[PDB]
């Protein structure tokens, strides 16, 4: 009920920022690795 | 295989609804505990010998103990404890894993050839020998809130009415009672005695023989004469049954009818055995049990069947009673079982919500949901199987496992859905590709699981078991889940999924689905192009990772090290130890004025203080003191100033106040069964004879050498008493015997009338009790007193027994310790807050290299258990090294490829390492099992890379650069999904508030640590060792 | 009541019987410690008497035919049957004399 | 010298009150005769092996011994594993009559 | 009717075979004596021979 | 009988009544595994049931 309402709202709150700062590191990993790459 | 039940469904059903049932019916029926058998088996045997001082003790009783108890194999270590008031405790702690119920026998067996060699004052009352590596299950306090009841009357009515019935009971083992039942004490009085001339010896004499059972025999014989018809049993005299009675019992009657009475020359009452501890529980008087779990019974059923038992009993209770329980185990294990279910369901509920948000198909998210339960199940059927329980370590294990299951079951699904995608082919051709694509990455990656887990199982001592619990779990998990990923799981690809055309990957489509793939697509082909490019070249990232190899390193050296961290149970310890000397008014006083300040300056965070008096874990005796404080719920006492460490240093912080007493507070280890205290254990130990004062002074010299470093021992305290003052009476012997007095009269009066003597037993309310024989408190009290007795000479007369007596005094010690047959102190005490346990054990180590010659050092409990790590040498560490090699090697034909898989092991550690300097947590077992878990997941990821680059650069004409890329752009979407699948379900573990939190807090840091950095550190490095090692190895 | 309820159906059940002795009258030998003590007798001479002529006392043990058994102690029958033969018995005083 | 009222008063009391715990017990019953002999047989579950739970058993018992009567405690405790029926008889008879 | 039948079938546990022995047991009045349980059990011998 | 006074059977009677309550659960767990194997072997979940 009230804590399975709060379970749900939190995980589908906390998966998308998650994911955010996963695709963030990407991001930031693969622009700095291209810059050193080619010193 | 996977291809033959694709064809079958209904075979892999078959197969799982067997698991199922298993499960099922393992669950049914298994053990329940809090902690497994973790605490090497010990046996402790006992012996009272009433009003003797140490030295006689342990001369007289304990040294024959110990001569006669060698020869038992399996024994680890031998510690033996005397007393000044009379009791003898020594405990034997055997190796790991030995049978306890045989080595109880071969003691037993041992100690009862020296039954005759012993006095016979210890052999009336009796030895004992018990198992003390049981721990409590719990304990049920009984107190009385009017006043009518003292502790001797609750004593006697819970012996008589509760223990029974409380035994009695499914599931309990060993019942204990903390207190005495009835005896009749005779209290004499040197006036009356001198009055009729009598001595204590006639009392006696008088009561041996007027409270006696005689053989009557039987009416008409056993051999009957010829003729006989009547036969019955004679009934003479029994033992006297009431007060009233003993006070009848006649001393001394002339032949005209004069007679002197019992009652005319002393005091007949009811009461203890032994007036020694007093026990307190909220300022009322009380009594208390202490229930322990039997073997192989559930807890929960036994700890409510013991609850709706008590309850029974209130209508019978007499006068005013109240039934508490100051310390209980239940709510940790209920705990315990709600955070599995908890996680469970979360793991399920995440991944449905992963698996729609990324292939958007509802057959394909349901296909996991119906796998997981399945192996969960398979998993208990295999650990009940096995042996084991339901533990507080056994479902940590499977809370871990439950993300190898859905990596298996996100691995399998994902790489079927891809593969219809990109070749347009249905379920059934598309499954059967995948599954011979991935049936020998699964079995290598289970080989590989099995292969690091396996021989954490084979350490030795405590750590032996609890690694054993969580290796043995992770490891039937993983046989479970790749068994059901080779069986259950393909059939499910073959039927429940929609043949979607190619191309509908959700771009036909608008909303937060188009948009999502066509971000996932953009940065997968950035990804893609950046792994080229640091491709390209190969001498830019070998520094990278030797800088990490050097960080990691550094970090590892860094961290400090531990055994186990505290928790907050809920209870905790306060230790009084009054001067030398100190009689128990005084620490009466003492305890009284602790219980107030629990009671009055913390009334929102404890409950109860349950005062004992007389009784400590150093020493029993009139000198010290202690007393369990409970806390409410974890409910009631929110944010980090409310737990056990700010309240006991808080504490302690307003005892150094207390004037007359060094008040310390502490909170119990978290596995009650291993120890008392928090801090290491440390003995010294007498080799060369020196005696106890060289020891005492070594022993002072070294306790002042260790407190001059500051910074790293803390609360460093002797585990002794110190040395007291005694007193001495010689008696003229010479002058005694011309005085016409025997030396045995003097003897029995002055051991019967201030040490208590123990004469026969009595039937009191239908059951069986001691009669005691002592003088009355005012008449033994002072030295003074001693000449208020008197002698009958053989004249007849009276002689004071100051008239042939002196008196002097002297210093002895009031407890006398042996280890392992020589004589020996302790040393009891912690580490500083910031520095590892290790470094403060080779610093006292070093201390005690500087002790005068002739003193030995040595290590006991879990120091000893500490100092146990030799397997934990390299040694084994290697060995799953070569073993994991081996295996990978093997995987696939190379002696080359599986340097690159192990190169990806260190970028997890780091992360880990990471993690754990950011939150301050010590290197302790939950962290290394954490850290293990990281580091298998990190080598399936290498090795499912590693596999599907090796594939496509074998079975067609695929370079090694564009294989090496084609690979690791197909292998992008399920490494992601696993990572935030773990990420976000150990979740729960780092936020973890209280209630048993520490071991969750630890192993959620590491994991999440090492899964964030493996993920984000092994895409664009994986590839790099790959190639670098096919080149140079070329 | 169970056995007489029981015994009311014969066609079920047969020999409905109790296991173990029902109740039995005892003999109870009032001591006067205070007469006996009066008159200069002891207490334990007393009950050793009553023990080892009623009851028979286990003494020693001697070997026979290289065998050991025991050696027991105990009044002669007749003397032993009847709780008037409990007045046949004598027992020695303080000062040599034997009282009934 | 105890009857059955006392002797099951004090020595069978303690005695099953000690006894209940031991792993796979099924029932525990005691008996308390007149001539002060005292028996407790415990019928353990199926299964389980005899050597091992006698051994359980001694163990159990010796933690009752301090708190059992006096006499009882050098009278001789003896714990066996036996069955209740006999498994055989076997009489010796005298052919002549010369012997009794 | 194969509810019904197996409703009906009275239960046990194991039949009972012979043996070729079987006992008898006396319990006479309490308070008797040697005496009369001796004539008792001769009785019940020279019944068994007889 | 009065109250406070129970029964409880032993011996030989405590094997019959233990017998004669693990009956059900025996022919349920028979047929069951019986229906299973049937299933996984000859396919189909119509033959089993037929």
């Amino acid at each position: 009920m009230l804590e399975l309402l709060k379970s749900l709202v939190f995980a589908v709150i906390m998966v998308p920022v998650v994911m955010a700062i996963i695709l963030g590191l990407i991001y930031g990993l693969g622009e700095v690795f291209n810059i050193f790459s080619g010193v | 295989m996977p291809n033959f039940f694709i064809d079958r469904p209904i075979f892999a059903w078959v197969i799982a609804i067997i698991i199922m049932l298993a499960g099922g019916l393992a669950i049914l029926k298994l053990p329940v505990a809090q902690y497994p058998t973790i605490a090497p088996p010990a046996v402790t045997i006992s012996a009272s010998y009433p009003g003797a001082d140490a030295k006689t003790v342990q001369d007289t009783v304990t040294q024959v103990i110990e001569q006669n108890m060698n020869g038992i194999d399996n024994l680890m270590y031998m510690s033996s404890n005397s007393d000044s008031t009379g009791t003898v405790q020594i405990t034997l702690t055997f190796e790991s894993g030995t049978d306890a119920d045989i080595a109880q026998v071969q003691v037993q067996n041992k100690l009862q050839l020296a039954m005759p060699l012993l006095p016979q004052e210890v052999q009336q009352q009796g030895v004992s020998v018990e198992k003390s590596s049981s721990s409590f299950l719990m304990v049920v306090g009984v107190i009385n809130t009017d006043g009518t009841m003292t502790q001797e009357d609750i004593s006697d009515y819970v012996a008589a009415n509760m223990k029974d019935a409380i035994s009695r009971t499914s599931g309990v083992g060993d019942v204990q009672l903390f207190g005495s039942q009835y005896a009749m004490r005779i209290w004499m009085n040197p006036n009356e005695l001198n009055k009729f001339q009598l001595t204590p010896v006639d009392v006696i004499t008088a009561i041996k023989a007027q409270n006696a059972q005689v053989a009557a025999g039987q009416l008409g014989g056993t051999p009957p004469v010829k003729g006989q018809q009547l036969n019955a049993s004679i009934i003479a005299q029994t033992r006297l049954t009431s007060t009233e009675e003993f006070g009848k019992i006649l001393l001394k009657v002339n032949q005209d009818g004069s007679r002197v009475l019992l009652r005319d020359v002393a005091k007949i009452e009811l009461g203890g055995e032994n007036y020694d501890i007093i026990a307190e529980f909220n300022g009322q008087p009380a009594s208390g049990l202490g229930i322990k779990l039997a073997t192989g019974a559930n807890a929960l059923d036994t700890a409510a069947a013991i609850r709706a038992e008590l309850a029974k009993m209130e209508p019978f209770f007499p006068s005013g009673l109240k039934i508490v329980y100051p310390y209980d185990t239940t709510p940790f294990v209920k705990i315990s079982i709600h955070e599995v279910v908890k996680t469970l369901v979360e793991a399920i509920i995440l991944v449905f919500l992963v698996m729609y948000l990324f292939l958007q198909n509802f057959r394909a998210t349901l296909i996991p949901t119906i796998a997981v339960p399945v192996v969960l199940l398979g998993t208990f059927a295999v650990l009940a199987a096995f042996g084991f329980s339901i533990n507080t370590l056994t479902m940590f294990g499977m809370v871990l496992a439950i993300g190898l299951l859905v990596d298996d079951a996100i691995v399998v699904v994902e790489n079927v859905e891809r593969v219809m995608a990109e070749e347009g082919l249905p379920p059934k051709e598309a499954t059967r590709k995948s599954m011979g694509q991935i049936q020998g990455a699964l079995v290598g990656i289970a080989m590989v699981l099995s292969a690091v887990f396996v021989p954490m199982a084979f350490f030795g001592g405590s750590t032996g078991a609890i690694y054993r619990q969580f290796s043995i779990t992770i490891v039937s998990a993983m046989a479970l889940s790749v068994l059901v990923a080779l069986i259950l799981t393909p059939a499910l690809c073959a039927t429940m999924l929609k043949p979607i055309a190619k191309g509908d990957h959700g771009e036909g489509k608008k909303g937060f689905f188009g948009w999502f793939n066509r971000m996932f697509e953009k940065s997968t082909h950035h990804y893609t192009d950046s792994v080229g490019g640091i491709l390209r070249s190969t001498g830019r990232y070998l520094v990278l990772y030797l800088i990490i190899v050097v960080g990691m390193a550094y970090l590892f050296v860094r961290l400090p090290s531990s055994f186990l961290p505290d928790e907050d149970q809920g209870v905790f310890m306060t230790m009084v130890q009054l001067p030398a000397g100190a009689t128990q008014e005084r620490t009466q006083k003492v305890l009284n004025e602790v219980t107030h300040y629990y009671l009055t300056k913390e009334k929102n965070n404890v409950e109860s203080v349950f005062a004992v008096n007389g009784f400590g874990f150093a020493g029993r005796g009139q000198n010290t003191g202690i007393a369990f404080v409970s806390l409410k719920d974890w409910a009631d006492r929110p944010g980090e100033e409310n737990k056990v460490e700010a309240i006991t240093m808080r504490a302690t912080r307003a005892f150094s106040q207390i004037k007359d007493a060094m008040v310390f507070a502490f909170n119990l280890p978290a596995i009650v069964e291993l120890g008392t205290a928090t801090g290491f254990d440390f003995e010294l130990i007498d080799q060369a004879g020196l005696g106890h004062e060289k020891l005492t002074q070594a022993r002072n010299q070294l306790l002042a050498e260790a407190a001059k470093h500051p910074d790293m021992l803390t609360s460093v305290r002797p585990n002794g008493l110190e040395d007291t003052p005694q007193f001495k009476i010689d008696i003229d012997q010479e002058k005694a015997q011309a005085l016409g007095v025997s030396i045995n009269d003097i003897n029995t009066t002055l051991g019967a009338a201030w040490g208590g003597s123990y004469v026969n037993d009595f039937i009191d309310r239908g059951r069986v009790k001691k009669v005691y024989v002592m003088s009355e408190a005012k008449y033994r009290m002072l030295p003074d007193d001693i000449g208020d007795w008197y002698v009958r000479a053989a004249d007849g007369q009276m002689v004071p027994f100051s008239a042939f007596s002196s008196s002097r005094w002297e210093y002895g010690s009031p407890r006398l310790e042996r280890y392992n047959g020589l004589p020996s102190m302790e040393i009891l005490g912690q580490a500083a807050p910031g520095k590892s346990t290790g470094e403060a054990m080779e610093l006292m180590e070093q201390l005690a290299s500087k002790l005068p010659t002739g003193v030995g050092y040595d290590w006991t409990g879990m120091s000893y258990q500490e100092r146990l790590s030799g397997n934990q040498a390299p040694s084994l560490y290697a060995i799953s090294l070569i073993v994991v090699f081996l295996c990978l090697a093997a995987l696939y034909e190379s002696w080359s490829i599986p340097f690159s898989v192990m190169l990806v092991v260190p970028l997890g550690v780091i992360g880990a390492l990471l993690a754990a300097t950011f939150r301050g947590l010590t290197n302790d077992v939950y962290f290394q099992v954490g850290l293990l878990t990281t580091i298998g997941l990190s080598a399936k990821n290498a090795i499912l890379i590693v596999e599907f680059a090796k594939d496509l650069m074998d079975k067609e004409g695929k370079g090694l650069i564009e294989a090496t890329l084609d690979a690791v752009r197909m292998r992008l979407r399920p490494i992601l999904m696993t990572s935030l699948a773990f990420i976000l379900g150990v979740m729960p573990l780092v936020i973890s508030t209280g209630a048993g939190s520490g071991a969750q807090n630890a192993v959620g840091t590491g994991v999440m640590g090492g899964m964030v950095t493996a993920t984000v550190l092994a895409i664009f490095f994986v590839p790099v060792f790959f190639v670098v090692v096919r080149r140079r190895f070329s």
